[PDB]
């Protein structure tokens, strides 16, 4: 693996003499819960919902409040 | 910013971070030069009331300075015709468990500041640990508007500085050691409103690419990569955030800045090329789509964290004056590109002992590995130039336009590294590797060199006992100053490199120094407060070598010199 | 001490915190005077690592600086050849609860120092938080000895400098806002064991009596008054912890120190003069009894704590040169007496604003009380001159013998004072009084005076912004050095009060200035660190004005002008 | 009161108008707990007697050891 051999543009991964091309099922298959790979994404949404509610309070009011439970 | 860009061209001001949107750290004031500054002594001082690391430094705007400070990051403003009385304050309620998921200190790298304003009064923006976005006025220190960017819940905040843009302001991220997926987030200066965000690793539509994406360079790669470099849902944890610095070119109206690490360190956790972890990116001002990105280090295997400054210049690449950006990585490698284009000019390294590649092709663009300096599962890769912390890290650098060099403080540490098979868990440490630390094959930690980015030309090399890591400020005097870890501000000669001053400080400095001047003289001021990756040893007491992410046998001897510290030194002639 | 006191006499050290055993605090060095004190800049600096306030001043002796640190008490030795290096380190562990049950912030006024002799090599001491006098190496900082004083859980902690006499070093006692009875101890500097221990209440035996105690002045009183002065066992818990600062006078083999308040401050619950509360002691080196003891507040129901510096000095009183102590007590009175007979010679107030007492009745050595300035339950007093933090605290003051002048670091500040009832517990605070403060008539809150202390003669006065708290230095260079709590360093001359040079240092300044002599250079040092009792409220960030013993209300804007801090700096030519 | 009235040499408190002689069983009655003013002295007592061991330890071995436990 010296990063020249490229199956396509940007992409020339290859895998180290006596490791897998797929970690799925093998030696090192990371094995990651689906239920936690969603928690960032699910966090991000929640942010930009609160975030837009601080908006359109600011908007409609003029006057800045940063608790949500504060907001009409 | 057309009017926050009018401002840095008086010298007068600091208005940011990187002095001005080229990052030129460059000023012309000539007041203190290679001739008197033997006879520079402190004019005065400031406390700021914290310890651990003190990054980035000071704004001045209007002859009022900006103070920023590390964890709980506190904000102060001082009139620089009264510098013993505070102006305002700004003293944020942050929850503690914040400290927690900082993996290299609580470091925060600063202020940004924008002008009135159709938005409407100037404002100051601060990044909290807690991964708020604030606004302040500029003159009363009131809070104008507090957005949500990172949730620490899940192991991500803010250490990097916001920045201005037209009428928005730039946030990145952090805590990719703890599997956060990168992303940069725009918001409207006078709303708090999220305009885009862009994230590293995924579906093109988050990447947020325009139609044309690498249409100069398409050998870099396009379309699905975001996708297709990872096995499965990988991306979804998979690093590139940006905690660092931004540069920003009016007339093409773009934005520049590079993403960080894939995670988790443990490469043979996520065989494929990772992409767009550790990558440079030309985004586009209004819509942040990317209109090419340069992959510097495809399917990382050092934390070579692809963050560092992005200092803008115009020099000539084969008798033809070009719009570039240089951009010196973690991985010791000075890369140049056209700032236009995204084409390649050059890529060299920093320093000739960098191991981990033969050399990089200008033509395909790639960077030849020397598997005898990689790393996986069951091997403990020994000797490894750069370590994790990098022949540079987050100082920003200088640029004199007159000689075409640019000055850099630089770091000399190499590694063993071995990886271990562990989980993700939103919230918790997502590491995945042992390392230790020591000085590469000169024997000295630190370098300062100057050095032409198109030839790759060094003009001159100096030794500095420990790595250089705070960034540099170069002058119209001949000089070029930055702190030490140790606990010294200097200054060279930026012709030679020779030491024409140094003093003292309380402790170590881990950010750049700036200057201004005011009622008519010059002035120049800096952080003293080590901590930081090097300094995790220090300060958080730890014994054990391959602890601090292997940092604290490197810094080990850190201590003999240098307690943890917080204050503004302020000097002149 | 003989060798100690020969080593306070050259000015290539200073040995003890008092520089010398007089506590003259004044320097015949000459190199900087008052024609050029206008150039002095700063020629190095070192941070302490910690915040919270920095009281007392670092040691010099045989070409190293000795510098010691608030909670928890770290102690750094540095080479004077090699400001950068750190010598060595002692880096205590305490039981953190210690902090909890200090009254006024985790001050710590200093290191003492033996030369080696036949106990043998040199030695540094070190008073802890938490109770312990420990003995150090003083070229290693290798831990000697280590003995308990006090008990951390009964509200008793250290927080005044040892004092080294002959083989033997002092260690005093804090803690009277906990109901701790007060007692001083003197340990074998060889091996720790302790000599002999004096109370400063309950039975005669207790308090270490000479046989001819106070034969020069019975109508002082003598025996059974420390039990008779009290109803029932009221003594037991009350007060005169000496926290302060020593003097020594090796021709009559003689220390002189004050015992501080009675507890509680609800004067009611404890009727009786109180003794030997507030008490100017003279004992006798070896067996620690005394040969004198006058009692300068009976009574207390202001908190008046009789601790403050001891000059000594030889003056003509009426013609006939006299061996003499100087005493600025917290009652605001100026003492003077025969520190061989312990004879009253005068007692001057040191601001005519002074009004708990009208006048000392020098014949009978009362104090003559005005009852429309006293304080009882069920009254809440107003406008009382001096306040619990008196006109003059902690800070150890100065003396030019060819002037015969004394100068001083002096507060205006006066209070309300309204006792209440409430039980004592052991570990428990102990006070009953609600308090608040504000600047005196003048409307100043602090000022500088010289004073000749036989006659009374003030030769000057100058206003100052906040209390000079942190004591002063004077030389043969016509100059008083000073810090204050707004965060300057100041000179003035000391024949006029002219103000002839300041510095702003990064945090305001609690301690004293040194200066010494290293390789023909002379120097300035001095601590910046901003904290002890006119701090609390930034330092705990408080808001009732009531609070930190009502000082919170007074010095709302102490917070203004300074942040917390840690630093040592050091000026010169 | 005015600190000139004097029992004794070196006693002079009176009380203040309308204040008693004693506070005992008066409404200033502090009521102290006599186990409570005795903690001091005990407490003393055990810091001098574990330096005791300290220091006769430290005598005999010529080398110095705080915790009394390890002696
Ligand atoms: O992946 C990340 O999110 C992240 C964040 C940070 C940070 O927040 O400072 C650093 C790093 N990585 C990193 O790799 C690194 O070397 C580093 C050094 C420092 C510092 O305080 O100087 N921060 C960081
Ligand atoms: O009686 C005591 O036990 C005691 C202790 C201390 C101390 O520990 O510093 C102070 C006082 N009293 C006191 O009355 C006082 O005004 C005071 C000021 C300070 C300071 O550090 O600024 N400590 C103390
Ligand atoms: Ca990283
Ligand atoms: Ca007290």
């Amino acid at each position: 693996y010296d990063g020249t051999h490229c199956k396509a543009p940007g992409n020339c991964w290859e895998p180290k003499p006596g490791y897998p091309d797929k970690v799925a099922g093998s030696k090192y298959d990371p094995k990651h819960d689906p239920n936690e790979l969603n928690k960032q994404a699910e966090s991000i949404k929640a942010m930009e919902a609160r975030n837009q509610k601080r908006v359109e309070n600011y908007a409609k009011t003029g006057k800045f409040v940063y608790k949500v439970e504060d907001i009409k | 910013n057309s009017e926050l860009d009018r401002l840095s061209k008086d010298d007068r001001n600091w208005v940011m971070q990187t002095k001005d949107y080229s990052a030129t750290h460059f000023s012309r004031l000539t007041e203190i030069n290679s001739h008197n500054v033997k006879n520079l002594k402190v004019a005065w001082t400031l406390s700021t009331g914290t310890l651990h690391g003190h990054e980035g430094a000071p704004l001045v705007v209007d002859g009022i300075m900006y103070i920023h400070t590390p964890f709980p990051n506190n904000v102060y403003a001082v009139d620089l015709n009264d510098t013993r009385k505070m102006l305002w304050q700004y003293k944020p309620k942050q929850n503690p468990a914040a400290r927690a998921v900082a993996c290299c200190d609580v470091v925060n790298r600063g202020l940004a500041y924008v002008p009135a304003g159709e938005h409407g009064p100037a404002k100051i923006f601060l990044n909290q640990l807690d991964g708020h976005i604030v606004a302040l006025n500029a003159k009363t220190g009131e809070e104008i508007w507090k957005m949500e960017n990172s949730d620490i819940a899940m192991g991500s905040t803010l250490t990097g500085a916001p920045f201005v843009v037209k009428d928005k302001v730039l946030v990145g991220s952090a805590g990719a050691e703890l599997g956060v997926r990168g992303y940069v987030t725009a918001y409207n200066i006078k709303d708090g409103k999220q305009e885009w965000r862009a994230y590293a690793t995924g579906p093109d539509e988050d990447l947020l690419l325009d139609k044309d994406f690498n249409k100069d360079n398409p050998h870099y790669g396009q379309f699905g990569l975001g996708l297709s470099t990872w096995e499965g849902d990988a991306w979804k944890i998979g690093g590139g955030t940006n905690w660092g610095w931004y540069a920003y070119d009016p007339k093409l109206d773009m934005i520049y800045y590079g993403s960080g690490n894939p995670a988790p360190w443990n490469e043979t956790m996520r065989p494929g090329d990772n992409k767009w972890t550790m990558t440079i990116w030309g985004r586009d001002a209004d819509t942040g789509r990317a209109k090419f990105g340069y992959q510097k280090t495809p399917h990382d295997e050092w934390d070579y964290a692809g963050v560092n400054y992005m200092g803008l210049s115009e020099q000539e690449v084969d008798g033809k004056l070009t719009p570039l950006l240089t951009h010196p990585d973690r991985n010791g490698l000075v890369y140049t590109l056209n700032r236009e284009t995204g084409a390649l000019v050059n890529a060299f390294k920093i320093d000739d002992t960098v191991n981990w590649v033969k050399k990089v092709d200008l033509k395909t663009g790639l960077p030849i590995r020397d598997p005898e300096y990689s790393t996986r599962m069951d091997h403990n890769a020994k000797g490894i130039c750069p370590s994790a912390m990098g022949y540079h890290n987050q100082g920003i650098e200088s640029y004199d336009p007159d000689k075409k060099l640019f000055f850099m403080g630089v770091n000399h540490i190499c590694m063993d590294w071995e990886p271990f098979m562990l989980p993700y868990r939103a919230g918790q440490f997502f590491v995945g590797a042992t390392l230790n630390m020591y000085p590469g094959p000169k024997g000295m930690l630190g370098q300062v060199k100057a050095m032409n980015a198109v030839t790759g030309k060094m003009e001159w090399e100096v030794p500095e006992k420990f790595a250089v890591w705070g960034g540099t400020l170069a002058t119209a005097g001949d000089l070029v100053f930055y702190g030490t870890l140790d606990g010294f501000i200097k200054a060279r000669d930026t012709r030679t490199g020779e030491l024409k001053w140094q003093f003292q400080l309380p402790s170590g400095v881990i950010g750049h120094p700036i200057t201004y001047q005011h009622n008519g003289k010059q002035y120049i001021a800096i952080y003293s407060g080590v901590g930081g990756w090097p300094g995790v040893g220090l300060v958080f007491d730890l014994k054990d070598p391959t602890a601090g992410l292997g940092a604290v046998g490197a810094f080990r001897e850190l201590a003999h010199y240098t307690q943890m510290g917080g204050s503004v030194f302020v000097f002149s002639l």
